[PDB]
RNA sequence: CACGCGGGUACGCUAGCCGC
RNA sequence: GGCUCUGUGGGUGCUUGGCCGCUGGCCAGACCUACUUCAAAGCCACCGGGGGUACCUACCGGUUGGGGAAGCCCUAGCGGC
């Protein structure tokens, strides 16, 4: 019938905008409950209904690249055809910083993508308006650096220097230095909690309050020095990859790992996870990737293999990954659907980028072009590649073009809407559910042979006689 | 053609005209 | 700073703008109206005005009427010159050199100066096209209209071998004959640009007789100061 | 076949004009914390309106000399009100300048008891002496009354009709008589017929016109009904009730503020049971006036309280007290249902506010569509532990704390008896009686 | 300015009507791509702080020229099932706002009245013109308009409702006086068809009403006679006529207008053996105007004016026609 | 509670409908007072009804001499004919609110129904038409023709020399 | 960070991106900056040898 | 209840019978 | 003819090729996603001085309710210490 489409629509906008199930209206015994409750479903189905009705007023097109011919495949496409082919404006992006002198460099991205910071191993940290081609800031520092990461704006960084680690602001004047952080490896910047959370080369985590300025909870994790540190988009907990082979998810409220995913036999080299929070792909020195769901922690499908042990791994805001390993990294495009309840194996890598002599260090995703950074012992090479970048951005989260003025009142809207770092947990959306033992006690004071044998067990030990004993004896002895 | 020419000007008013004006640059 | 220096390059070879007050001030050079008023101005109030200049200047002459269809077109307010693959932004670039040769003999009307700004203030042919953009108007190097392309040229932008005009740049003012002639003896580049420009007019026979006795009378100066200089008095090297 | 995404800035300005454009997505992969983040949002309006609640907004005029004992609303114009005292005086006041009285006089002798205004324009007060009308807007000010009345025994309070020139003036003699103006002269005197105390209170039902309700020392209400005039029927409850009023949108609900520290909610069809009981106070209610929306309650109390009420709570949204203000005898709402105003035994009235964190005025729309979205998300996230304390907090006054919390140890150690000599008692088999059932001891015709 | 969020609301409100439109097969996605940017340029260039009517005007037609469009392609594709009902109220919409923002104009207000009574809307034409008549009183061009469409649908009482207030204001002009005598004189056709009325004093009370008037000129009076001359073909016309004539003989005797309406009165319902009769009295009485003591240059050109009016019409006799020209030529 | 406004001024008058009306008890108020100062606040109190210019100078000057002695002009008896919805005032009335309380009485025994509140008695009317005399260049800009500073320079030199006779017995220049 | 208005600076009291506490009123970098220092390492060694000493005069 | 396109009774017009 | 400034190439350490998934290939690349038996041994791991300790965390010792690896025995079991 003609309805049939209305239906298909309904069931699409209540997978996608439901966030939920839906209340069952049957069972309320009460009657202005079920009026109530049924005047909610009404709304909500009307709210999941309208927003999926007005997901036509998306303006950009997500790229791709597809095959014509049955001989012709994805992989073998010249990055010189692809700017040959491509529009003017995105065929500008792609270039080459040729920086030799100074160490292999670290990329990272600003979350909007307007500036990118790029560390030398030897001390050359700059950072840069990359599509503008200016310098906000290029300075020397002396000693070695760990890694370079962007806080909540483009203007502080923090550096990891030979002991502590240092915030700078836009200038690059230094701010302060962080002395509890000591010999710190890996940084990651929760972005929604202001946390800057560190792994020291000992093992230690330290969650630091950028906002107000104290180290929220500093949790050893007991085993080894951790060889890689990623960041879930969607519960803000930390995946850090030990090196006996098992990854570790982290949250500050816990002293013990919160789950602990086994993995790859030798170390895990690098690690990458969804900003849907759904699957997690991680490379191990054990030639193999494999990725896992997260949702309901089990592997998804079987391991692919690298050809060597990848450096990193980074996948963008559709469903491409770049894992750079040795000297040339390769982007795969399908490797964990979301609608596929079981996920398959992909034959070929989308694309290959060149191996010619430059040893991959860092790759990192671009979080709003089509394109993607390779820092490389040689400098940067940012290379073009269609298909990733999500192509509608919101302009209330995170804006590409975002002006002074918008970035003021944006900055002082996410200091005012910072998350306690208490509020962290394996599902992010757990705040206002029942606390069951508080509502059965609740609920308590306002209404008022084979076990019984081990009973006696655990309490003949104490020596407490305790007459709920005196009763269990005499059941025994009956028994 | 089984379209009026003043469909033809509505369609070039309204909607647009990219593809033809790719086609007088490609000549 | 060799980091430095490999940004700079990549910044100035972008074309397109990036922030907002790159694309006020991109948008905001023009040649007739002033920047204040030429900052708020949409795409439709230019059309109008310089719509209204392209009728006036293709009642004068018979063949601006390809242009009429692809050039000026009202579809042509819209397009964006950034956005387009490589082939179409060359084909754009044929199309608004053969206007150009075209306009250049009615340059010193105020209908073709206003056809002009409609390319400068759409399809940005100060930016992209500015060779063939400051070889047309190097005949009027005399006027008003040179001194306002040559305050809204990018600096960049110039061809090497019409950097002589940084001075008249920095300061506004009209260069001389002597400057142009002086600069033609000393560069082969601009003498070759200069001849390179007409004869492609004249191959496709939009010649003005201003054009020819600027190239003839520039060629010979050149020519004169050239064999002036060639002069040595050894005889390998006048050889 | 190649193409990747081109965003140019026009996606962000269109070149031309001064419109930041602002494309949005509302895919929820784009947004995380959804639950989290409108929690912060939660506890951020929280903390903000204990942060803006401030109630106190004025005082009209020099106040009386000593305390304001009636105090009566003009319910047809906006800004009229007026004031009777304790040493006889009554002032006439205008909303629209507090600086000083329109129109006052040296009344009665007596205190003010009862107080209102006609429908014309003029205004009537009772006393021990007897009831008087003056005519407080005329264009010389006429100190002497136009008309008076003593016979009738000692009267107490007074209430307006809301479409005629009738009221009912309630008596000591335990009747109720009703006068017509202009012309009638000592009026009906309807009562109960064998009944001896006083009536307290008086009210026409506002809504339904000839139902008049009525409070008496006996503990008891009683009503009448004006259409065939005779009384109606009669209910003792367990306290004596101060006062009586209506609901002006719902027209059988109708509220007591009774000694029994409470408010009780009844239905006028069925007097079985009370339809809600507010229990906030710690001394006894002596003035109860529903929102003319009909969907709040102010209560002013004998102790130095103003408690903010909504129609179906059971506990106090608004706790107002000042070091300043000496008892509370009068509270009422004024028209535009936002502003409330307290006569106090101080001799100041004040002007207070009903929802003390929101401001008036017009508002930009961001403003409003910001304060709005703050209040349904308390309505959400309201009963978290968080949101819940710092929404509790207020700071009551020594004496109101210490009180209250006396309260709370006599009413835990009363409910003790009663459940220990329930469960050592024959009362263990029978249903537990509910509390607002309760609330009433007997009712009769 | 909050512009995005101010459009935002407009484009969510257009949305499902593109949603049906695609589900259907009528516009493909790379056309509604397109519609979806120029209904979102067109709203945040509407909704602007600096704006103009022919902005409004521009977005008003693109509307309606994107229902036109999508009517002529449903009926070349077959469905029925799509109605023009939304674009219509987002029509009226745009124009709510148009005259929100700008009441002063009255090229977006006739716009307005103009497309309310193109797409049947009679109640709504009412309500649109009387707020227009409000905020532009002295403009005769709108009671005109009004009066006339109540004329058109045969309201008279409306009519003259609309035209007496209008000429209680407007009273500077004669043109709203003269079209008012023009349409109660159709009125008074339409009841002659159709076969107090019999009477038909109406114009002649307008003309008693109009005598104390600040346009009361010689010149007003003989366009007031202009308009009462055409459509003869009635039965108290002469009544009329000769009223005219009489008051402007006893109130400006010797003014050229007077001598015109004193030359041009008895040629009222001809077209023909009982034309050239009233020209030869006519043109008796234009002899005895042109040797009479009146500005005799003023009375030509009004004669020579007249003339060409004459000379307008063919069958006519060439002596006639040549002895014309020979009175013309000397004047 | 108001319903409509007159507002005279020197090109004409303009009567305003409120929709949205003020709050009476919080006049004195800081909030409402910075609401009665923004026009992006008190806008959406006030819009524009009606308007009535003067045909000429000397209209002008007949409608001050006129109205500064009290006695309503015909033709804002005529605009108020027209722009107020006709009753009389047994069952509905319509508030209007005007300046001058000579001017209301007038306007109320002109039309029975129109219940006419002074600005000098009344503070709600006199705190909204004094906001209108604020904003009043803004809130007619789409029809004003021109500025309202000549028109009250010419206007105030007719009505003075039109109440001294200064041309008659000024003659030494 | 623009300067905070007076409800979002009463929300955000502990707040200023510049000064932590455990930066220490920014001493090292006042020291650095007086006496002409090039390493804030040579700071923090010069520190920790009279944090040292302090404390072996806190023994005797 | 009616709302698109045609031929009809009829137009400086669209009110009425049947279809596409 | 001279000063100054700038650019490119060589040199400023002793001469064995460009790249790769390197015993072989490629420099025009080719093939693309396999194969699988048993997660891991422990320790250390740099914050300036004196002081406070409500809360959080670390360590140590316990308490209720569950859980049972392993050790021991035999009336053999859904076992028992």
């Amino acid at each position: 019938k003609a309805e049939l489409d209305r239906i298909r629509r309904y069931k699409q906008a209540q997978k996608k905008y439901g966030r939920g199930p839906r209340v069952d209206i049957k069972s309320v015994r009460d009657k202005k409950l079920r009026r109530t409750l049924t005047n909610l479903e009404n709304k909500y189905k009307t709210a999941a209904l309208k927003a999926k009705e007005a997901e036509i007023l998306l303006e950009n097109q997500t790229g791709f690249l597809e095959p014509e011919g049955e001989l012709e495949r994805t992989y073998k496409v010249r990055q010189d055809e692809i700017v040959k082919e491509v529009a003017v404006e995105v065929a500008q992006k792609k270039f080459e910083l040729k920086l030799t002198e100074l160490g292999p460099y670290t990329c990272e991205y600003s979350r909007n993508g307007r500036d990118l910071i790029l560390a030398g191993r030897k001390g050359h940290v700059a950072t840069m308006d990359w599509r503008e081609g200016k310098l906000g800031c290029e300075l020397q520092l002396g000693e070695t650096v760990r890694d370079a990461r962007f806080l909540h704006n483009n203007q502080f960084f923090a550096v990891a220097q030979k002991k502590y680690v240092y915030i700078y602001d836009h200038n690059g004047v230094e701010i302060h230095c962080l002395r509890k952080h000591v010999e710190v490896s890996h940084m990651e910047f929760l972005p929604y909690h202001f946390l800057l959370a560190t792994l020291s080369i000992s093992g230690q985590l330290k969650y630091q309050d950028t906002s107000t300025g104290q180290i929220v909870a500093e949790i050893a994790t007991k085993h080894g020095t951790p060889v890689s540190l990623t960041q879930n988009p969607y519960n803000a907990i930390l995946h850090i990859g030990q090196q006996n082979g098992t990854v570790t998810l982290w949250s500050p409220n816990s002293t013990d790992p919160l789950v602990k995913l086994l993995a790859h036999r030798g170390p895990v080299r690098s690690l990458a996870v969804d900003r849907e929070g759904r699957y997690m792909v991680s490379t191990g020195q054990d030639n193999k990737m494999c990725i896992w769901d997260i949702r309901n922690f089990k592997e998804a499908v079987n391991s692919y293999f690298t050809r060597a042990p990848a450096t990193s791994v980074a996948i963008s805001d559709t469903g491409l990954t770049a894992v750079g390993w040795g000297t040339h990294t390769t982007i795969w495009k399908g490797l964990f659907n979301k609608e596929r309840p079981v996920q398959v194996k992909v034959d070929s890598p989308y694309m290959t980028w060149g191996g010619q002599g430059q040893v991959v260090e860092r790759v990192r995703w671009c979080p709003f072009e089509d394109i993607l950074g390779i820092g490389h012992n040689e400098g940067f090479s940012s290379i073009i590649v269609p298909g990733a970048g999500e192509a509608n951005y919101d302009a209330l989260e995170v804006n590409p073009f975002e002006t002074k003025k918008q970035r003021q009142e944006g900055e002082v809207k996410a200091l005012l809407n910072k998350l306690q770092p208490e509020m962290i947990a394996l599902d992010p959306n757990f705040i206002g559910n029942l606390d069951l033992r508080s509502e059965k006690q609740r609920q308590a004071e306002r209404d008022l042979n084979t076990a019984l044998k081990k009973y006696l067990r655990k309490q003949r030990k104490k020596n407490i006689i305790d007459e709920k004993r005196l009763k269990a004896e005499e059941l025994y002895r009956q028994m | 053609a089984e379209k009026d020419a003043e469909e033809e000007e509505l369609e070039k008013f309204v909607l647009g005209a990219k593809e033809t004006f790719r086609e007088q640059l490609f000549r | 700073s060799s980091l430095a220096q490999q940004l700079a390059q990549i910044a100035a070879n972008s074309r397109s703008s990036f922030n907002v007050k790159a694309l006020k001030a991109s948008h905001s050079k023009s040649l007739i109206w002033e920047p204040r008023v030429a900052v708020s101005q949409t795409f439709a109030e230019i059309y109008s005005q310089c719509y209204e200049g392209f009728k006036e200047l293709c009642h004068l002459d018979s063949r601006f009427v390809p242009f009429d269809a692809t050039l000026f077109s009202a579809q042509s307010q819209e397009v964006d010159r950034t956005q387009m693959t490589a082939e179409e932004n060359a084909a754009l670039d044929k199309r608004v050199d053969s206007f150009l040769h075209l306009v250049g003999s009615r340059l010193r009307l105020m209908p073709a100066i206003k056809a002009v700004e409609w390319l400068i203030r759409r399809f940005r042919i100060h930016e992209f096209n500015t060779g063939t953009l400051l070889a047309t108007f190097l005949p009027y190097h005399t006027i008003p209209a040179f001194v306002t392309l040559l305050s809204i040229l990018p600096v960049q932008r110039i061809p090497i071998e019409y950097r002589f005009l940084d001075p008249y740049i920095k300061s506004l003012t009209p260069p001389p004959r002597a400057a142009i002639v002086q600069q033609a003896t000393n560069r082969p580049d601009l003498l070759s640009a200069i001849s390179r420009y007409t004869l492609d007019s004249c191959r496709a026979k939009q010649e003005y007789p201003g054009l020819i006795s600027f190239w003839g009378g520039i060629m010979a100066e050149a020519v004169n100061g050239m064999i002036d200089k060639m002069r040595s008095g050894r005889r390998a090297i006048q050889l | 076949k190649i193409k990747a995404l081109t965003r140019s800035i026009t996606a962000q300005q269109a070149p031309g004009s001064d419109v930041q454009r602002a494309p949005r997505n509302l895919a929820p992969e784009l947004h995380p914390f959804e639950r989290a983040r409108e929690y912060q949002r939660a506890l951020n309006a929280v903390k903000l309106e204990r942060m803006f609640a401030k109630p106190f907004l004025g005082q009209l005029g020099n106040g009386h000399v000593q305390g304001v004992y009636s105090m009566c609303k003009d319910k047809n114009s906006l800004n009229c009100i007026a004031s009777g005292s304790g040493d006889g005086v009554v002032k006439v006041w205008d909303l629209t300048t507090r600086d000083e009285e329109t129109w006052r006089v040296a009344a009665h002798n007596n205190i003010v008891k009862g107080l209102t205004f006609t429908n014309d324009k003029k205004l009537l007060s009772c006393a021990t002496d007897g009831i008087k009308l003056w005519d407080p807007y005329a264009s010389p000010s006429n100190t002497t009354p136009i008309a008076t009345w003593q016979e009738g025994g000692p009267y107490t309070s007074l209430s307006f009709h809301r479409s005629a020139n009738t009221f009912a003036a309630s008596s000591g003699q335990g009747c109720i008589r009703i006068w017509d103006l202009e012309h009638s002269t000592a009026g009906q005197a309807i009562q109960w017929p064998s009944f001896v105390d006083t009536i307290t209170d008086v009210c026409f039902n506002q809504v339904e016109t000839s139902v008049i309700g009525s409070v008496a020392t006996d503990r008891s209400i009683i009503l009448f009904d004006l259409r065939t005039n005779m009384p109606v029927i009669k209910t003792v409850l367990h306290f004596a009730c101060n006062r009586i009023v209506f609901n002006p949108m719902e027209a059988m609900n109708l509220a007591v503020a009774s000694e029994d520290h409470n408010i009780y909610i009844f239905d006028a069809r069925n007097f079985d049971k009370a339809l809600n009981i507010q229990k906030g106070h710690v001394a006894a209610v002596m003035d109860v006036e529903f929102s003319p929306t009909g969907e709040e309650l102010v209560s002013g109390s004998y102790d130095r309280t103003i408690r903010l009420w909504r129609r179906d709570a059971g506990h106090s949204r608004d706790v107002y007290h000042t070091k300043r203000m000496q008892r509370v005898f009068r509270t009422m709402w004024t028209m535009d249902s936002k502003y409330i105003l307290t006569g106090s035994d101080d001799g100041n009235v004040r002007l207070w506010r009903a929802n003390a964190s929101e401001r008036s005025g017009v508002k930009a729309t961001r403003q409003r569509q910001a304060l709005e979205y703050n209040n349904a998300l308390l309505d959400r996230y309201g009963h978290l532990p968080e949101i819940r304390r710092i929404r509790r907090h207020r700071h009551l006054p020594k004496v109101v704390k210490k009180a209250t919390e006396i309260k709370r140890e006599e009413l835990a150690a009363i409910k003790r008896r009663e459940e220990n000599e329930r469960k050592h008692s024959n009362k263990k088999y029978e249903k537990r009686k509910s509390e607002r059932e309760k609330a009433v001891l007997v009712k009769q015709q | 300015a909050w512009v995005a969020d101010k459009a935002r609301f407009y484009l969510e409100r257009a949305a499902p009507e593109l949603r049906e439109w695609e589900e259907k097969e009528i516009f493909t996605k790379d056309e509604i791509r397109n519609l979806v940017a120029k209904r979102s340029d067109f709203e945040h260039l509407v909704l602007a702080p600096g704006t103009k009517p022919t902005d409004f005007l521009n977005y008003v037609n693109w509307e309606r020229s994107l229902d036109r469009l999508r009517a002529k392609r449903c009926a070349r594709l077959n469905i029925r099932s799509v109605t023009s009902h939304a674009s219509q109220a987002r029509t009226f919409g745009i124009f709510e706002r148009a005259v929100l923002k700008h009441p002063g104009s009255i090229e977006l207000w006739l716009a307005y009245l103009e497309f309310a009574a193109q797409v049947k809307a009679t109640k709504r034409w009412r309500r649109i013109m009387t707020r227009a008549l409000r905020l532009h009183p002295m403009n005769a061009s709108l009671w005109t308009l009004a009066g006339r469409r109540a004329a058109q649908n045969g309201d008279m009482q409306r009519a003259r409702a609309h035209f007496l207030r209008g000429c209680r204001f407007c009273t500077r002009e004669p043109t709203l006086w003269l079209e008012y005598a023009r349409c109660e004189m159709d009125w008074l056709a339409r009841m002659e068809a159709k076969k107090p009325a019999l009477s038909g004093a109406i114009p002649i009370a307008v003309f008693d009403v109009a005598r104390k008037q600040p346009f009361w000129g010689p010149a007003a009076a003989e366009k007031f006679f202009d308009v009462f001359a055409k459509f003869g073909h009635l039965s108290c016309h002469e009544r009329i006529i000769s009223h005219v004539v009489t008051t402007m003989q006893e109130l400006f005797p010797n003014h050229p207008c007077t001598w015109s309406v004193h030359i041009r009165q008895p040629l009222v319902g001809v077209d023909t053996p009982a034309f050239p009769k009233a020209l030869r009295e006519s043109l008796a009485r234009l002899k005895a105007a042109l040797q009479s003591t009146t500005d005799r240059k003023a009375l030509a050109t009004k004669m020579v004016a007249w003339m060409d009016g004459i000379l307008a019409i063919e069958k006519l006799d060439a002596a006639i026609r040549t002895v014309l020209e020979h009175t013309k030529r000397s004047l | 509670v108001v319903n409509f406004l007159l507002f005279e001024s020197a090109v004409g008058f303009s009567l305003f409908e409120v929709v949205h009306q003020a709050d009476t008890v919080g006049l004195e108020l800081p909030e409402v007072k910075d609401a009665m100062k923004t026009l992006d606040k008190f806008g959406k109190m006030v819009k524009l009804r009606s308007f009535n210019p003067w045909t000429s100078a000397a209209q002008g000057l007949e409608a001050i001499n006129l109205i500064s002695e009290g006695i309503m002009p015909e033709y804002l008896k005529s605009a108020l004919e027209m722009n107020l919805p006709q009753t009389s005032g047994k069952k509905s009335k319509v508030v209007l609110g005007v300046a001058d309380k000579k001017l209301a009485g007038e306007i109320t025994a002109a039309f029975p129904g129109v219940q006419c509140e002074a600005a000098d008695t009344s503070e709600v009317v006199a705190a909204l038409l004094r906001g209108i005399r604020t904003h009043a260049n803004k809130l007619h800009k789409s029809l004003q023709e021109g500025d309202i500073g000549r028109a009250q320079l010419g206007l105030g030199h007719a009505y003075s020399r039109a109440k001294v006779k200064f041309s008659v017995h000024k003659n030494d220049n | 960070v623009r300067k905070l208005k007076y409800h979002e600076q009463k929300l955000l009291k502990k707040h200023d991106f510049i000064n932590y506490k455990s930066d220490n009123n920014h001493r090292d970098h006042d020291v650095i900056r007086r006496y002409m220092i090039q390493k804030p390492e040579d700071y923090h060694k010069y520190n920790r040898l009279c944090g040292s000493l302090r404390q072996f005069a806190h023994r005797l």
